[PDB]
């Protein structure tokens, strides 16, 4: 896996 | 408000309900009668307790003044006090929660009358 | 000088695959990450030798309940539920450099929350600590920290606030 | 503030398949619930992976016997006997929204008892500490609290009342 | 009641059957012959203990004057209090439980006679 | 109120199959008795479900010795030549209800000794501890104590007394 | 300079722009109106902590004096201080941490008046 | 009788036969040649130790008066009182064990005479 | 009353077969004597029975080393040079009744010592600690003390003495 | 008099096989490295004898993290990574006697990072511990130190200084 | 003899064999030129150490007075003590052996002269 | 010599290079202008330590007076004190290791005059 | 009266097979001598008894580190070097009594250092610890002390000396 | 098995 | 086995 | 092994 | 392997 | 092994 970010917009 | 004031104002909104005269010290031109109560400002210690908050320990003492002549309402007003400031108190941004609660009494004869003196020390955790 | 507390680290968790904001850990009393290499060593007469096995990561901690809350309800679901979580490591004072400017230095994990035990003691708060398992290799960059959270509802007492 | 004291969560035990209301676990001293995931991890030269193995779970404490009583009594019946009960773990202070409104906030098991130890010393009062194993998946809901033990038959002195 | 009074109560329930005087303090136009018995209002600690209960932990002092005439007779009062008020004391509200009993005396000259002074300390847990 | 102290519990053994009243175990320092039971788990596809094992039971404590005293003497014997001996454990004060009247609620053992050990320091008296292995289901009932024992030979001092 | 100098100039340049008068002791020709600021040069005790570094707890009391007519404004005061003295505080050469603020009033009558005195401690891990 | 009683009594018992007054206090008619013993009534703490007993620690203290002029003497009074009072003391009610015995001594001069004073303490376990 | 003090056993060695009298162990600081059975329990269907496993029987002790002895020097050598060893454990104040009116109350053990530790730290008197392993039944009897050592070599000062 | 302060060792390390200078590691707490040979023993009835299996060593050690920094970063990096590091403990008071006069005595190491854990706690200044596992027979001599990081940056306060 | 007493005389065998004055006490009508020692009589606990002895801690105090004209030459003094009486004293009944020993100077003025007063104390455990 | 004057001695020669007076205890006929230094013979604990040596603990303390006119010199000289005496003191027989440093000051106006009074105690580990 | 101090005792090594005096072990802090039987017992219907298994037998201690030193040095050698040693212990106050007249009474082994631990830790003077080995039967004798080590080389300050 | 309450209404 | 009381008159 | 006394004359 | 100095002039 | 002193008169 990659990192995403905390918020809604960088859902999994 | 620190917690001491906050719950200062507590316990004073409480012992001032039941009647008799409740003070911090009493001043030479005031007449006060038995029974009555002196209350104390409270010791309080702060430290980190979570990530996120504080806590810490507060200490009250409230101190109640009585003729010796009759001891069953002298103590019922010892059981009145610890009644309503136990097991918790709750405030506009502080609550308080009963770690223990120390009661001593004296016989005083200091005035050229024997008095009873109680002492209430009641424990408060707080958050 | 400049030496870290341990207070400005930020904990987040989210279920992994639902779009939502990362719901930040309240009310951390201590907190671990470890990571363990399972090396052996294989000797022979021309002289010992150390294997490279592999790597076990974990994250590890306690917390205070209270009653305006239903993360540790979430932590015991998953622990039994075997649900797959998303976590956040934050540097709540580690800024990012330009263009991540409003964002905070990170470590990403994904895995699974392997342990929950409440304790409760007369005369204290209860406790609950938990245990999650990272799966493969965490992933460091910058995250950005909900703000919403974070700075606009501070409360007064001894919550801590600005 | 809103921070949750352990003494508002109420135990309560009954023998599992008989029509009566459940009994209070008077006196406790500790409690702690533990959930627990029996994880493997499968190494191969592509790379490590986790397994997803299955998860045990226990509820555990101690309390303090007094004369007035048989339940302790029946625990140690019960871990001899293999007797499956049932157990609630109920919030005290989180009340149902609608329709629940009588009830509070809990969850259920049922189970074995798996251990129970008298533990009696010169000066003191002999305590009792126990095991049950929960059986599955722990379900949740609201119960109703027997009102005529927690709130019809106070007592005075140190005994807690309002 | 607290468990201080009840306590104290108790206490002179007891000690005022043997026959000789018992008080809290002696007044100056109060006179009182040797041997007699000196009783001291209980402090008591209070903490959570279970989750249905406190406890606690409350002292009696109890406080024996004599003439030094005769040592065994004073030793008599002495044994009398500690049997009757150990190993449990039992009333209303309160149970009470030896934790440990101190017996100290001493030889007392401040009233130009040699009195004996005994102090009797019971440590009860309390439930 | 009416908590349970653990100096009102009477220990008391004999050798098995002899006939003779049962001796009291006297100056116990601390004591116990744990039940506990041995269960499997099982784990399948279909969901992992928990196996009923067997219960292993048994009896622990700690005594002074003292010269007017043949009885250390004899768990000493018996843990070597592995004699079997009844036990009870009685409640000295809860009495049976009717014709029962004399008696106290006990429960009856019979098994092993397995352990004796004998622990002497320097400045002090020396202590020994014991343990008993229980055989089977223990039995509830009532039990007679032995009178001369227990309130017809009183002594003086800090021996306990009326 | 020490850590004792440099804090004790941090917590004057603080305590110095809320407009009241701040002293260290009071002179006899010396006129202070009421509510006043006492601050007292900090203890430090210091030890080896690390390979490359010292560490230590480093104490600093503040002390605020009032007219008992009002007890509001006067906890105004102290919250002022902790809000500003905490959780950290930082200079030239040291930091400052609050590991634990114990704070207590008493009330005063040494001065034919009735005063309020509140000790403010903090504690601060230093490095 | 208490053990406080039957150890002081004892204690009597055997110092009173070396032939040197013992005493508990000295009255103001009564002439006491040097040396002599001063003997003072136990302290007792009591606690439950067994299903079967109390045990407790008995504290004794006999304190020797000499002039100066010969330490060798009065060293062998010291010695004297040691080895008849230990290990151990045995009387009807009760047993008594030497935890450890404490011999402190002084040079006093309060008398406008060089005395030598010791004080021994003997702790004994009882039972 | 009659608490039964630590000092007063009287623990004495001799090497096995050699014809001379057993030598006192000096300076003992704590001591024990344990004994333990190795017991299985073997589980059917129609219920689990416990089995009679054999004993394990072992004495253990501590003492101060001093200038004017050489038996700690055969303790070492007796680990070293497996040689069996005689010993009895007598009490000092338990004397026979007729005829062995001069002997006190024993068990004799034969076996061999299977442990020696010196202690020695900056700041102190060397320890050294010993374990010894009965053989078979120990054995009941009297014991005559040899009385040269224990009555008529008294010594002054801090070295016990009537 | 003479001896040796913990703080006069200095501990450098840097990644194997990258032409740079070796990075110093700062605040350190405790320390410590360890040798250990794995021996066997095999008996006969001619007699035992021991016989020289390898030796396992490894470097351990505690440090507190701080802002200015980036090092523990590279620590937990390389134990996920399997990155192997050299290292060195030189000895910052014993200098090299003539050609390296301008060096100090050391060990020097080349192996795997093969643990680290975060530690952190409210009220504290969050810690690091980790283990090195060291590869072969470390390597004697003399070593040069980074005099630009341990002479020229020095700073005030509490951080030591000449 | 005690073991107080038998140290107590191989400290005056030891001190007053270096030529300056050695007393317990100084008397009025004794004239005693500086430096001199002072020695007080040892104190000793006891205890039960092995099924075969007491052991115990013994605690010397010697006590050095000079003029404050030479520092050299008292603390010449303080250390011909020190290493004349440890590591170990060795006597007919006791052995002694130094468990710690604790220095401390005062500058005196009581006496209208400035005096060196050193405390030396001995902890001998002994057996 | 003792570690105690082997210490003070490297003290003073140290303190006494500064260009202010150092004194051990000031006489009625000296005159001494502000800065000045006092400076207190250490005490020191001695026990064994290693199979081959003794260690232990030398307490130093060191006290800095001056008119409280300017702060930051009197503090500078509290920094060139600490400077110069940690972390290791060495001289002929004796290694001196810093354990601690505490620095405490008081405003002081016993002699009608405001001044400062800085103690200075450093705990070395001694060997 | 004469107890037995431990810094009494005098602990010597040296390289096997070289001809060289013996290197004193200075500053020792602690020491213990530990010999061990692997006994087993067989059991048999006829009844138990217990096998005469080997001996194990070993030498450890912790010593502080100093600057005119080189010895440590030499055991962090040996224990990864595989080096054969002798050892002494000796005692310094037990004299021979004949023709050993300058000869002290001792144990003399031969064997392998198995373990070195350097301990470092801010506010502290290093420590090492070790384990030695024993080869076989250690055997008694008396040992020449090295006088130019023991009485000539004296210091003054807190290192003993007459 | 699902939830039960605790009441004898409620029986297993 | 049953319960048995601890008297010689109910002997196992 | 039966029991033996300690002296000289009850040797194994 | 050999010993190698701590710089960059001595790198691996 | 048999016994051998300290000194180098005596090596291995």
């Amino acid at each position: 896996y990659r990192f995403h970010d905390t918020t809604k917009e960088d859902a999994l | 408000m620190t917690p001491n004031l906050q719950l200062y104002n507590k316990a004073y909104e409480t012992l001032q309900g039941y009647g008799f005269p409740v003070i911090s010290r009493k001043e030479m031109q005031q007449e006060i009668p038995y029974p009555f109560f002196v209350i104390k400002m409270p010791e309080s210690n702060r430290s980190k307790y979570t990530f996120d908050s504080y806590s810490g320990d507060t200490n009250l003492v409230i101190d109640i003044w009585s003729v010796s002549d009759d001891l069953g309402h002298h103590d019922g007003l010892v059981k009145r006090c610890i009644d309503d400031l136990t097991p918790s108190v709750k405030t506009n941004d502080y609550d308080f929660e009963e770690d223990d609660t120390n009661i001593t009494q004296l016989v005083d004869d200091t005035t050229n009358q024997e008095l009873l003196h109680t002492s209430i020390t009641i424990s408060y955790k707080t958050f | 000088a400049n030496m870290k507390n341990s207070n400005d680290r930020i904990i987040l968790f989210r279920k992994a695959g639902e779009k939502v904001d990362a719901t930040k850990m309240l009310f951390l009393t201590e907190y671990g990450l470890s990571h363990e290499a399972d090396t052996d060593t294989e000797d022979t007469m021309d002289g010992s030798y150390n294997t490279g096995g592999s790597v076990e990561s974990t994250m590890s901690g306690t917390a205070k309940m209270f009653y305006g809350d239903d993360f540790a309800d979430e932590i015991e679901d998953a622990v039994v539920d075997r649900v797959l979580y998303e976590a956040w490591e934050v540097e709540s004072r580690i800024p990012g450099k330009n263009g991540d400017s409003a964002k905070f230095k990170a470590k990403y994990f994904q895995g699974f929350h392997n342990k929950f035990e409440l304790k409760a003691e007369a005369n204290g708060i209860d406790e609950y600590e938990y245990e999650y398992g990272v799966n493969g290799r965490f992933q460091r960059g910058f995250a950005t920290l909900p703000e919403a959270v974070t700075k606009k509802l501070k409360a007064t007492g001894y919550r801590f606030h600005d």
